[PDB]
């Protein structure tokens, strides 16, 4: 069929962002962060413009779309990496002119963290994940973001559903093969949440670094 | 110990 | 009106009630909190692990990958349980019969993040009205989905988070028809739980570096 | 009749300070602290005007009237907030427009570091304490502040002693059933220092964490 | 003077010694060690010491226990301090470990010492006296402020009882002073400033 | 600046 929220989401997309690595400053440690953190920065101002084009999303309390995106931004900063590095071997492409393979994040001292990130990848693999996959758990993964002081909590959990529901009808359609096939999408959060959640702390404890 | 507990009672 | 054979067998295998049995003698305070958990924690473990066992797919696994679940997945299926001992209380955590601590408790202990973070999956569940059937398939779940560096058959693990999901899926398509997207609304609480976990596990480590722990049985123990 | 510097001082107590919380801004944990900022940057300023109507403080060198104060300005500014709460139940007036109660303490992020401040609430609570030992009290909590970096130490002892007599004088004439009273107000101090300790941790601690700037962008962006 | 005040001179326990291994060369972890393992020994005989303060004994375990778990360090601290104090800019842990400054940067404890310095420096200038640092030492103990207290109004008159000894010992022995119990209480918030500072710096320097 | 702050008041 013809799926309303996915086709959304889809056009609600951002374009390509670029690293843009400062080619005067010697490759080291403080570069490869300096870098993903300007470009983290960057990607968050379309990921806010974003999360507004989800349906529903705007109709929430300021302090719910906050607390919402308070909770998510790395999650949905990681999905990015996650989905852009689909088709390479053991490399992330945090973007087109900014690709980490095993030795760059020796020296960036991330292989802890990009390793997690590519056990991601390894999955959404195995799987096929397709752009209308992507875009639908981005936007559920926000709604889903578990924060503890949400005003309106219905309004929330209805958000929840209907993107839920976006996710049910799709591979209803597009994979009878697999009528299990959305669950597994659901099931691969948990590993999205547990590695987000590395990344924050590892950002945190490196601002003594 | 967790590592000791889980293979202990793997174990036997 | 027949029941999912995994699901059924499932609940048979559910442990009985396991007691903290605090020690009367001695005082209350934050080590005897701890203490009575810890204890209960690793009598707790036992038993889960002779669960796991029972989970079909599971033993048929290499005694590495068995290890490598449980290593992942221990702080969940713990968690979990105390969760769905929680459902029908205010406030309170049913540790055990003999163990509930109310907020009060708590904060004797340091455990007011950890329990009221604790209590958020108590609250979300308590909403869906979780019922036992789904409580033991997602403790299935958690441990299967439990996402270890280190899996020598990924596609063995793959194939036993296929079967529970099934069962889930199964158990949520006849007992639940008035909610088609009930199993996916179980699904999506995985990731609090699993948060949840990794924050004890965090304030565990924490506290043995952080050792006041000797300190509070060698003081009681001169003063008696 | 009263003692000297403790009337002084009750004169030089400065006027209600108000919070001003922007009614746009949706409540949550970075308006509060935000709020509190404000408020706190304010208040300093007021606080430091207040300290030179201390008799002796303005006689020192400008190095140590500076040191005493880079000590003992979170000591001063947890005092305010505590006497200006000892008539509430469980809630912290930080200013009469400003008000915490446990369920807003939980949205801030300040459940621990607020009650802490409330079991010093509890303590003068218990003693019935006065306006005129509130604000001796932070005289001699700006004047015993112990910092390092002191120029002229006779002097500082020298103010803590004048202080310190203006108290037991004070506690002599009013509160004569209580001859240890006096001593029962200094030995709140300690938990008053480890309090303000905790305060000031806390804030450093959490220009780390720096989700105040986040913050302020979502708020931008999503409007 | 004072019948609580003779209880405690007579209840102070003996001297303990670091008796540091010579065989180990000098180091940053022989220092910690070695502290360690003086303030375990000393914790023991603090411990027994707490029973024989007038009052302590009549309150719950669960107060006692708060109690210390709450005033170790100070008591710990005050301790060094007083051996410390016809010294000049070095610190009497025990007879046979003294830390002066060189020594104290080997260790990595050059603010914290410090730190302690100001506390001597501050109790030189009053001459201080053994029933004073004893009496203090006492109240220490039962001004600590821990949020679990069972007993509020027990811990409380403990607090009173006290006190009223280092007033009278201060109204019959430093009459010239009307405010020296004052003063004396007054160096508290430092100990336990400082008392904070070395808790602090012992967990860190476990990670590390 | 806290130190700034304070340094700036007794100025004015
Ligand atoms: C792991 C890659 C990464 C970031 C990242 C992830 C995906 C992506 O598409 C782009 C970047 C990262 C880095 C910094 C960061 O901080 C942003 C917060 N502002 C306040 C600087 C967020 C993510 C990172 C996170 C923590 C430490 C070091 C690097
Ligand atoms: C939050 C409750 C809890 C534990 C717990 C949870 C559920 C339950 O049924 C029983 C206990 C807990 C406590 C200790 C613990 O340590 C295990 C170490 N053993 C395995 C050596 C694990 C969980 C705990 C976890 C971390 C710190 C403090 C307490
Ligand atoms: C405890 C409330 C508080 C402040 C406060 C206390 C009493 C009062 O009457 C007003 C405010 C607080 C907050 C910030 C602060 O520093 C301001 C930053 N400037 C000085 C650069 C001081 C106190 C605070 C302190 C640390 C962290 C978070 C909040
Ligand atoms: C100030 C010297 C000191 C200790 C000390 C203080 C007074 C005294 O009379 C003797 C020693 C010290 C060191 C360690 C310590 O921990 C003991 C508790 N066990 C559990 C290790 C306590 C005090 C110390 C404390 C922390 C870090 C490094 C040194």
């Amino acid at each position: 069929p013809y799926n309303k929220i996915v086709s959304h989401l889809l056009v609600a997309e951002p374009e390509k962002i670029y690293a843009m690595p400062d080619p005067t400053v010697p490759d080291s440690d403080i570069k490869a962060l300096t870098t993903l953190c300007d470009l983290a920065d960057r990607e968050l101002v379309v990921i806010i413009g974003w999360a507004k084009h989800i349906p529903g999303f705007s109709t929430l309390s300021l302090a719910d779309q906050m607390s919402l995106l308070q909770s998510a931004w790395m999650e949905i900063l990681i999905l990015g990496v996650v989905y852009r590095s689909l088709s390479f071997e053991d490399e992330l492409v945090y973007a087109d002119d900014y690709i980490m393979d095993e030795d760059q994040s020796k020296l960036a001292g991330l292989l802890d963290l990009n390793n997690a990130i590519l056990q991601l990848v390894k999955k959404y693999k195995s799987m096929k994940l397709e752009k209308e996959e992507f875009v639908t758990l981005k936007a559920i993964a926000l709604a889903n973001s578990d924060s503890m002081h949400i005003e309106d909590v219905e309004a929330v959990q209805k958000l929840q559903d209907v993107l839920h529901e976006a996710l049910q009808d799709y591979e209803a359609g597009q994979h009878m093969e697999d009528p299990r096939r959305a669950g597994k999408m659901l099931m691969t959060l948990p590993l999205l949440r547990q590695t987000s959640t590395k990344a924050v702390q590892h950002f945190y404890n490196i601002k003594l670094e | 110990g967790l590592e000791a507990i889980i293979r202990k009672a793997l174990m036997g």
